[PDB]
C-alpha cells in the first residue's frame, strides 16, 4: 500500500512532522517500507502562460514563445515540445532556477533565438517518467505561483506493508482512521452527497450466489465521454499512491479504491446481453481476461456474467471485451461486497494479483458500497459527463457478515499483558476504534465495527488495547516459573562433540542447500529417483538430496576453482530418500558426511607432501566412532557403491548394523565434476551412532603382563580385522590386548598371500603367568585362526 | 582399469583419543544439570584464611569444627581449605539476590585411609531468593540424584548439623547392599551467614548443599578404591573415555 | 505468562547476543499463531531500525488444538533467522556467502 | 559454520532458562505447518511464505 | 520445585573454555590426570632448584609437604608410575593451581591456574603403516600451537 501523506492529512492532520508520522504508522502495526518525495528537488519554477507561440526561424521543430509569468515583462523562451501552443498554462523554469541534478537555468540562445528560461515536463521536474511534452496545467492556474505550491509537490509517498489482518488499512480512510486513533483525534471525512438519478435506466441484476455476493450495487450511467481527460488533481493522487493514469473511467474507480478501500468496476452496458448474473462459474467455463489470456475456471470461482456468457472474475479481474473501450458510451458501474472466503485463492490459482482481489479476499467493509457508488458516480459525471440512473441494490441481509459482540474480561486482559491499563483508557481505545462499548462488572462488551475483519475473539481486543496503549509503554518482567532439570542421558553422544573432534582433525564445517542439481546427483547416484520440486527456484536446485555428497563435492569444486586444492570439510543435515513405508512417502534421516582431498598437510618443513588415502579418512572415522566406546564392535566391509572405487570402498557396520559408507571417489566420477585429484567421501547415519557406552570400572591387574608376537599368514582376501577380532574373542580372561603392527606381502611369502604380525598381551588379575600357561593360551588363538581362516604360523 | 584393491579393514591412520579424568566427568555432568537451572560455576583459591573458611560460615575460633577438623594449617591464619564456600561468601558480598552458584574444587583434610585421601574434590551449591524453602531443597536434590544415577532411586533426608545451615540435613541413597549411603549434606542457609554478607534473612532465604566428587564417581561407575583416582594409572583412566 | 515476560526475556536475549546494552523497540505486528503479536528491532550503527525477531502471545486456538487450556495457561513464542543475526554479529555483508562455503570465508570463524 | 556458532550461542542462552532443544523433519504435511498454526487453506500465509509444495 | 525468575547469565563470546581446550588435547592423544597439590620437595627441588616452596608444618608426610610450584612434579611422577607398570608411552595433561610465594599477592601466596602436560615414547602405538618414531620438540610444539590457535592469537605467539 502506497499513499500520499498530504492526502492522508486531509482526513487527520496530527501536529507531528513526516518522520514522526511514518514512525507512528509503523508503531500501529503498519510497517513503513519507505518514504519517498513525490517530485524532484528544485526551485525557481513557476506557472506560466504561452501568450504567443511562433515557428523558430532557423530550426524546424523548435518554437519561439512569449511567456507570461506575472513579471514586469513577458519572457522569450525557446521550446521544442510538440504540445507547446499559444494558450497553454505551463511550468516555467525561470532564470536562476536549479532543476534536479544541479541543472542551473541561465539565459542563452538555442539555434540563434534567445531563451530566458525553459518550459518543463514532468520528467524534468522529477515528477514522473512523462517526457512526451511539456506540462499542461489547468486554464485557471495562478500565473505567479510556485508550482510546488500549486501542484503541492512538497509531499511524500509512504509505502506500508499491511499484514492479512487489518483489511481495513488498504485505503486512505482506513489508514487515516487508525492514525486518528493513535493521536486521539477525530477523523475528518469528505461530504459524499448522493447523486440522485435523472434517468430511470436500469438492467436486470440477479445474484445466484448470495453467500459469495451478499451485496451487488449496479448503476447505469448513460452518455459518458470515455475519452475525457483525467483532471490533474486525480492524476496526482493516483500517482502518489502508486497507480498510473490510464483512462478517465478506470482512474475514477481506482481513485475510489484508494480513497475508500472499495474496489469498483465499469462494464460496457451495450455489451451486456439481457442482464447481469452473479453466479458461480461452470466447471471448465472459459473467460478471456483483460490481459488477453484465457482462464479455465472451476465451479468454485465467482463470475460476473450476463444471460449468455461470463464477463469477469468476480472481485478479481475483468474480461477483455466486457470492459470499457474506445467507443463505449454507456457503462454499468459495479460496487459489491464479496465474501472473503468466496474470493481467496482464486486469483493466485490463475497467477493473478489485483488491487481488487487483494482487498476482497482480506475483507472489504460491508457498509461501504453505497458511499463508494455515490462517490464514483459523481466523480465520473463531473469528469466524463453523462446522466445517472438509479442505484440497483441487490442485497441479501441473511448472508451479510455480522458484527461480532466480544466480551473482554479484566482478568484475561491483565494476565495476557501483565501490566494494568486503566478502565477509562480501555473503554476510550475500543470506542475510538469504532466499537460499541458497554462497561460491565470488570469486563467490557464491545461490538466490533463493520470494517474490522480481525475482531472476533477476546484476544483480538487485548491486542488492540495493547497496541494503542503502546508496546513500549508495557514494562519488562522476567518469567517466574519452576526450576526443573529435565531428563539427561549420559549414553547420549553429542553431535557438537563430534563436530569438535572433526575440527580437531582438520575439518571445516559447511552447510549446503538441501535441494541440488539432479543432473549432478544422477552422476553420484545413478538410477535413484529423488523427490523433485514442482515449480522450483531452479532446475539446478530442484532435487531433494539423497545424500550430502552432491553438495560436499560441489563445495570441493567451488574451492578448487579458487586455487585451493586441499579441501577437508564435513556437514550434518537431513537426506531425503523416497520410501513407501516412510511417513509422507519420504524418509528423512539426519546424516553426518564429509570429504577430504589434496595433500595430507599444508606445505611444512618437516611433514612430507603426500596425498590423502583411504586410511587417512578411515582414521578420522575411527576417531569419531571411538567416542561411542564401541569401536571394537565396528566393522569395515568392502562393498560396492556406484560413486566409489570398488577396491577402495567400505560399508561401515556397528554391531551388524550398517551405519554409513566411506571410500575413494570412483576415477570416472572423479574425472567428471572436474575434481583436481583423488577425493574421499563418507556419510554416516547419525542416530545409528548417537549412543555411547557408560563406563563401568573393571579391576586392574597388579601383576605384570606378557607380550607374545605371532606371524599369521593368510590368503590376501582375508580381512585383517577379522583375524584380530577372532584373537580378542578366544582370549577373554587373559588376552587383554591384540594389536597388528606389521603387514607383509612380498619376497618370503607366496603370491596371493600375506603375513600379519600380531602382538598379544596376556595378563591375569590374580597371579603372574609362566611360559606354560602363556603358550597354552597363545596356541589356543593360533588354532582358532587356523580353524576359521586356515591360517599358518611362521 | 587399474585394480588397486586394498583391505578396508586395516586400522586407519590416526592417533588414539585421550579421555577425561572420571572426577572431571562427574563434575561436568553436575555442572550441566544445574546450569539448566540458571546456576553459575564459580571457582576460587584453594588456600584460604580462617575468616572465609570458618568465621564467614558461622564457625568462631572456639568452635569444635575448627581445631578438630583435620585441617592443614600453614600459620594461625592461612590454611588449605576444607570447603569451597569461600567463593560463595565473596560473591554474596558483591551482589544482592538472586544468587545461584555452584562451586567445584579441591579441598583438603588430613587423614588418609582406603576410602579417604588427603585431597579430594567437592562441589557446593548455593541459591538465595525470596521464598526458598526446605521443600525446594528436597525437590532440587531429588531431581539431581535421579539425573545423576539415571533411575527412580530411593533417597531419604535425615537431620544433621552444619554451622552454616539451619535446618541442616544429609541425603542418603539406598545402596546396593541394602544400607543407606551418605551422598551429600545440605540445609537452609543460616541467618548469621546471610547477615554477614549483607543479605536480610527476613526478606531472603536459601539452601546450600555439598558433595564429594570422588564418592559420587565411585557410586556412578563402580570404582571400588578411592586411591585409583590419584594414582592415575593409564589403564584405569582409559576406561572413562 | 504475560507480554511483560515476552519483553523481558527477549530484551535479556538480545543484550547477551550482541553483548551490548543496545536500543530495542517492540512494535505491533501479525502472526496467525500469536495474539497479540510483535516484532522486535535493534538500533544498528547505521542509525536505522533492524528487524531481528518476531514474537507474540500464543494464540488460544493453538493451545486449544494441542489440548492446553488458555483459561489456565498462557505463553509466548518467538522466531528469528540465524543468517541475519549472524550478519549483524560478525559483520557479514552478503547472505549468499553462507551457502557458497568458500574456505577463505569459513576460515575466519575458527 | 558461522550459522552454527550463532545457533549454539542461542541454545546456551535459553538452555540456562530451562529451554530444551527440539528438532523435526523438514518435509512436513499441511497440518503441522499450516493448519496447526491457525493457517487454514484459505489463508495467504500459504502463498506469502512462497511455499515449496510437492503436492 | 524452586519458584524463581528466568534471568539469563552474563555471557562473553570472547571467553575460551578450559573444557574446549581439554577436548582438543584429548583429540590430540592426551589423557587427563589429577595429581596432589602437595608434592615431594626433594623431587621438586630437582625440577625447580633454588625456588622455595610453601611448606606444610604438619603434612601427611615429608613426601607430600610442599605445595607445588608447578604441575611438572606430579606429571613426571605419573609418567614414572605408569612406566614402572610396563607403559612407556605416556601422553597426559592436567589443569590445576600452582602455589608461588608472592608478598604482593593475597595471603602472601599467588595461586595461578595452570595447564600442563607431558609426552614421551613413540608418536603412535605400534601401527602397520606408521613407523616407530620417538616424539620430539616439534611434536609437542605442534600440539601447543593447536591449543594456542583456539585463542585466534597464534600469529602473536613467539617461541
Ligand atoms: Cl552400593
Ligand atoms: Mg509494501
Ligand atoms: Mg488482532
Ligand atoms: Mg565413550
Ligand atoms: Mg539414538
Ligand atoms: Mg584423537
Ligand atoms: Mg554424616
Ligand atoms: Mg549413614
Ligand atoms: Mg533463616
Ligand atoms: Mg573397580
Ligand atoms: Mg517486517
Ligand atoms: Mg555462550
Amino acid at each position: 500500500m502506497k499513499f500520499s501523506e498530504l492526502w492522508l492529512r486531509e482526513w487527520v492532520n496530527p501536529a507531528i512532522d513526516s518522520d514522526a508520522l511514518a514512525n507512528q504508522i509503523t508503531m500501529a502495526g503498519l510497517e513503513v517500507d519507505g518514504v519517498e518525495p513525490v517530485a524532484g528537488s528544485f526551485h525557481g519554477v513557476v506557472v506560466g502562460e504561452v501568450v504567443e507561440c511562433a515557428q523558430h526561424p532557423n530550426a524546424d521543430k523548435l518554437r519561439v514563445t512569449k511567456v507570461n509569468v506575472g513579471g514586469d515583462r513577458l519572457l522569450d523562451i525557446v521550446c521544442g515540445a510538440p504540445n507547446c501552443r499559444q494558450g497553454l498554462r505551463v511550468a516555467v523554469a525561470t532564470i536562476g532556477a536549479v532543476l534536479p541534478g544541479d541543472f542551473k537555468i541561465k539565459a542563452a540562445k538555442l539555434r540563434g533565438e534567445p531563451s530566458e528560461g525553459m518550459l518543463c515536463s514532468f520528467s524534468e521536474l522529477g515528477i514522473s517518467d512523462d517526457h512526451s511534452g511539456i506540462i499542461e496545467l489547468p486554464a485557471d492556474a495562478p500565473i505567479g505561483t510556485d508550482i510546488r505550491e500549486y501542484l503541492k509537490l512538497d509531499d511524500n509517498t509512504i509505502e506500508i506493508s499491511v499484514t492479512p489482518n487489518r483489511a481495513d488499512c488498504l485505503g486512505i480512510i482506513g489508514v487515516a482512521r487508525d492514525v486518528a486513533v493513535l493521536n486521539q483525534l477525530p477523523l475528518v471525512q469528505p461530504e459524499i452527497v448522493p447523486v440522485g438519478a435523472t434517468i430511470d435506466d436500469t438492467l436486470p441484476i440477479t445474484v445466484e450466489a448470495p453467500e459469495a455476493c451478499p451485496r451487488y450495487l449496479g448503476r447505469v450511467v448513460k452518455g459518458i465521454n470515455v475519452k475525457a481527460p483525467t483532471p490533474l488533481w486525480m492524476k496526482e493522487k493516483l500517482r502518489r499512491c502508486g497507480i498510473r493514469s490510464i483512462d478517465a473511467v478506470v482512474d475514477v474507480t481506482n481513485y475510489v479504491l484508494l480513497e475508500l478501500g472499495q474496489p469498483m468496476h465499469a462494464f460496457d452496458k451495450d455489451r451486456i446481453e439481457g442482464g447481469i448474473v452473479v453466479r458461480m462459474a461452470k466447471e471448465g467455463e472459459t473467460l478471456v481476461l483483460l490481459d488477453g489470456t484465457e482462464a479455465k475456471l472451476n465451479a468454485d470461482t465467482l463470475v460476473i456474467a450476463d444471460h449468455n456468457k461470463a464477463l469477469a472474475m468476480g472481485g478479481i479481474f475483468g474480461g477483455e471485451h466486457s470492459g470499457v473501450n474506445d467507443e463505449t458510451q454507456n457503462v454499468l458501474l459495479e460496487c459489491a461486497f464479496f465474501s472473503p472466503l468466496s474470493i481467496t485463492g482464486r486469483a493466485r490459482r490463475h497467477g493473478l494479483h489485483t488491487d481488487a482481489s487483494h482487498r476482497y479476499e482480506r475483507g472489504v467493509d460491508p457498509a461501504l458500497q453505497h458511499k463508494a457508488m455515490e462517490r464514483a458516480t459523481r466523480l465520473l459525471i463531473d469528469i466524463c459527463g453523462g446522466e445517472a440512473g438509479p442505484v440497483i441494490d441487490i442485497t441479501n441481509e441473511a448472508t451479510l457478515p455480522k458484527r461480532a459482540t466480544i466480551t473482554l474480561r479484566r482478568s484475561k486482559l491483565d494476565r495476557l499483558i501483565g501490566h494494568h491499563i486503566a478502565d477509562e483508557q480501555v473503554t476510550d481505545i475500543l470506542r475510538r476504534l469504532g466499537c460499541e462499548v458497554t462497561e460491565g462488572k470488570d469486563e467490557w462488551q464491545a461490538v466490533a465495527p463493520s470494517w474490522r475483519f480481525d475482531m472476533e475473539i477476546e484476544e483480538d481486543l487485548v491486542e488492540e488495547v495493547a497496541r494503542v496503549y503502546g508496546y513500549n509503554n508495557i514494562p519488562d518482567e522476567p518469567v517466574q516459573a519452576s526450576l526443573i532439570m529435565g531428563t539427561h542421558r549420559e549414553a547420549d553422544l553429542s553431535l557438537k562433540r563430534v563436530k569438535t573432534l572433526l575440527n580437531d582433525k582438520g575439518y571445516q564445517e559447511v552447510i549446503t542447500y538441501s535441494f541440488v542439481d539432479p543432473k549432478v546427483q544422477q552422476m553420484i547416484h545413478p538410477g535413484v529417483e529423488a523427490l523433485l520440486l514442482p515449480s522450483p527456484i531452479s532446475v539446478e536446485m530442484s532435487a531433494m538430496r539423497l545424500s550430502l555428497w552432491t553438495g560436499l563435492l560441489a563445495t570441493v569444486v567451488y574451492n578448487q576453482n579458487r586455487q585451493q586444492n586441499r579441501v577437508r570439510i564435513f556437514e550434518s543435515g537431513l537426506r531425503f530418500v523416497p520410501d513407501t513405508q516412510a511417513p509422507l512417502g519420504i524418509r528423512q534421516d539426519l546424516m553426518l558426511a564429509g570429504v577430504i582431498c589434496g595433500n595430507r598437510y599444508e606445505e611444512h618443513w618437516n611433514l612430507a607432501k603426500e596425498t590423502v588415502d583411504f586410511y587417512d579418512l578411515k582414521g578420522d572415522l575411527e576417531s569419531v566412532l571411538d567416542l561411542t566406546g564401541k569401536l571394537n564392535e565396528v566393522e569395515f566391509r568392502a562393498e560396492a557403491n556406484p560413486a566409489l572405487h570398488p577396491g577402495q570402498s567400505a560399508a561401515i557396520y556397528l554391531k551388524g548394523e550398517r551405519i554409513g559408507f566411506v571410500g575413494v571417489v570412483h576415477p570416472e566420477l572423479e574425472r567428471k565434476l572436474d575434481l583436481n585429484g583423488r577425493t574421499l567421501v563418507f556419510e554416516l547415519e547419525w542416530n545409528k551412532l548417537a549412543d555411547r557406552v557408560v563406563p563401568q570400572a573393571r579391576e586392574i591387574s597388579r601383576f605384570p603382563a606378557n607380550r607374545r608376537d605371532i606371524a599369521v599368514v593368510v590368503a590376501e582376501n582375508v580381512p585383517a580385522a577379522d583375524i584380530l577380532s577372532e584373537c580378542k574373542k578366544v582370549g577373554v580372561n587373559q588376552v587383554v590386548g591384540v594389536n597388528l603392527f606389521d603387514v607383509y606381502r612380498g619376497k618370503g611369502v607366496a603370491e596371493g598371500y600375506k603375513s600379519l604380525a600380531i602382538s598379544l598381551i596376556l595378563q591375569d588379575t590374580s597371579r603372574t603367568l609362566e611360559e606354560e600357561e602363556i603358550a597354552a593360551t597363545v596356541a589356543k588363538c593360533v588354532e582358532a585362526l587356523k580353524e576359521r581362516f586356515q591360517a599358518s604360523l611362521r | 582399469l587399474a585394480a588397486e584393491t586394498i583391505d578396508v579393514s586395516l586400522p586407519g591412520r590416526r592417533i588414539e583419543n585421550g579421555g577425561l579424568h572420571p572426577v572431571t566427568r562427574t563434575i561436568d555432568r553436575i555442572e550441566s544439570f544445574f546450569g539448566e537451572l540458571g546456576f553459575t560455576v564459580a571457582t576460587g583459591p584453594e588456600i584460604e584464611d580462617d575468616y572465609h573458611n570458618f568465621d564467614a560460615l558461622n564457625i568462631p575460633g572456639h568452635h569444635p569444627a575448627r581445631a578438630d577438623h583435620d585441617t592443614f594449617w600453614f600459620d594461625t591464619t592461612r590454611l588449605l581449605r576444607t570447603q569451597t564456600s569461600g567463593v560463595q561468601i565473596r560473591t554474596m558480598k558483591a551482589q544482592q539476590p538472586p544468587i545461584r552458584i555452584i562451586a567445584p574444587g579441591r579441598v583438603y583434610r588430613n587423614d588418609y585411609d582406603q576410602t579417604h585421601t588427603p585431597m579430594f574434590h567437592q562441589m557446593e551449591g548455593l541459591i538465595v531468593d525470596t521464598n526458598i524453602s526446605f521443600t525446594n531443597l528436597k525437590g532440587t536434590l531429588h531431581d539431581f540424584l535421579r539425573n545423576f544415577f539415571e533411575e527412580d532411586l530411593q533417597i531419604r533426608f535425615r537431620p544433621s548439623y552444619f554451622p552454616f545451615t539451619e535446618p541442616s540435613a544429609e541425603v542418603d541413597v539406598m545402596g546396593k547392599n541394602g544400607k543407606w549411603l551418605e551422598v551429600l549434606g545440605c540445609g537452609m542457609v543460616h541467618p548469621n551467614v546471610l547477615r554477614n554478607v549483607g543479605i536480610d534473612p527476613e526478606v531472603y532465604s536459601g539452601f546450600a548443599f555439598g558433595m564429594g566428587m570422588e564418592r559420587l564417581t565411585m557410586l556412578r561407575y563402580g570404582v571400588t578404591d578411592l586411591r585409583s583416582f590419584f594414582e592415575n594409572d593409564l589403564r584405569f583412566l582409559k576406561q572413562f573415555k
